[PDB]
């Protein structure tokens, strides 16, 4: 007798079992979002979406929810070396001082007036390495949102975190099992031996 | 898990989403007292920067 | 003094040349800075780099062309490129009459 | 035998056959940089380790 036995498989919860490399999962036409099992948890990375052309102010008001109350003892480190130390109550300004905003193009923090200053915080979120300026950040508050790219305004840019969060492998396999439209996939071996592995988006 | 079309008034659920409130900048006082229905209330800026 | 603003730098520098603090640099327009020197100008816990050459506005985020001198800051305020600004702190105030074109 | 555009890092199996990490040492400080993606952290000699 011919018996043909079925052997669908190799799900989310085994995959992971064997993962050392990357991690990634994608949704439609949305953005993408990486992972990487190091040290028992995935070192995910918050990209803040994109989708922009000249309208910059998306990006800002997306990343000001996440820290969109008075708070003090904020790190701007914008140019190359900013490092500083401000407080902000909607408005931007350092320890005793106003910390204005200048130098369209370079975008630094003009405490020191220079006829076109502004000093105020969604122009320093537009300014800070989302418009104007490459591997800057704002600190402070335990984040670092990270700009991975700067917006030429026909180029987009992205403000980034690196939360860490969602390390542990077992959110990663329920998240990753049961989704919308997510279609994920994991490299989980040898750079030289290994492929990739998607799944079904629901489960 | 939001909606748009209905808001919530300060102290009730209305629809209309804008109130259009009348402030009142206090010359030589230099304080946007309430003019609306509070007529005088003194309005500070609040933690998140709305009036 | 023609193009040799370091003159008047140097005139200035004796008479505050010794490492101090709670300096007050008013550029620009509203600069009011709290800053200290010990042959370079920072402030608490920051750098202070200089910027904006043409305008001259210490700040602390580095724009690719920094230099964070006290001689840069005393040839740049009120003395090349600035007008009716100040050098405060320690009991003076160095005002500019005028800039160096 | 050898895999010409196969190598080995000190793990596993790789396409690279150098690292080649570039490392930036400061002038007025002795410690050395990294000029590559860490970009900044501080570079150390482990134990037996190179570095």
């Amino acid at each position: 007798y011919k018996a043909t036995t079925t052997f669908n498989a190799a799900s989310a919860e085994t995959v992971l079992s064997k993962l050392e490399d990357g991690n990634t999962v994608a949704v439609g036409g949305g953005a993408t979002y990486t992972y990487d099992a190091a040290k028992g948890n995935f070192t995910y990375t918050k990209t803040v979406d994109t989708t922009v052309g000249a309208d910059v102010t998306a990006l800002a008001n997306k990343i000001k929810p996440s820290s969109g109350t008075i708070s003090g003892s904020y790190e701007i480190s914008t140019g190359k070396s900013a490092s500083f130390d401000v407080d902000a109550a909607g408005k931007i300004t350092i320890g005793g001082n106003a910390a204005f905003l200048n130098a369209d193009g370079e975008l630094t923090t003009n405490d020191a007036s220079g006829a076109l200053t502004q000093a105020t915080l969604d122009d320093v979120l537009t300014s800070v390495g989302t418009e104007a300026n490459s591997s800057v950040t704002i600190g402070g508050t335990k984040y670092s949102h990270s700009a991975a790219d700067e917006l030429s305004y026909t180029a987009v840019a992205t403000t980034a975190d690196v939360l860490s969060a969602m390390g542990s492998s077992t959110a990663v396999s329920t998240v990753t099992l049961g989704s919308g439209i997510t279609s994920a996939a994991v490299t989980f071996a040898i750079a030289t031996t290994d492929s990739n592995n998607t799944w079904v988006d629901n489960k | 898990g939001e909606l748009t079309d209905i808001q919530t008034f300060d102290t009730s659920y209305k629809i209309n989403a804008d109130t259009g409130e009348v402030t009142v900048v206090g010359d030589n006082s230099a304080t946007a007292g309430q003019y609306a229905s509070a007529d005088g209330a003194k309005v500070l800026v609040g933690s998140d920067g709305k009036l």
